[PDB]
């Protein structure tokens, strides 16, 4: 669930950036994807190695 | 001010003029914190 209000996030940032942007093609690449979604909401995958 | 360094992107995504003046620091073990409070 929560992948799709993110996915959803980023087309519509995407699509503002058609109807006046410059760019009339969004094309995310994992360089580009801070300016859609910002910094990352999660960086650890364990608490820690025991 | 102090904060985990687990939630610091949030720390530094806030608008700037509430972010001037204050130092902070990140940590995730609390060994670090305990040398810094008491220098």
């Amino acid at each position: 669930r929560n992948l799709q209000k993110q996915v959803e996030k980023v087309l519509r940032k995407s699509a503002y950036k058609i109807v006046s942007g410059e760019a009339e093609s969004v094309e995310v690449t994992p360089e580009n994807l801070q300016d859609f979604v910002g910094k990352p909401v999660f960086t650890v995958e364990r608490m820690y190695d025991v | 001010i102090v904060l985990p360094a687990e939630n610091k992107k949030d720390f530094y995504d806030l608008a700037a003029f509430i972010t001037e003046g204050l130092e902070v620091h990140f940590v995730e073990h609390y060994r670090e914190i305990f040398d810094i409070a008491f220098p």
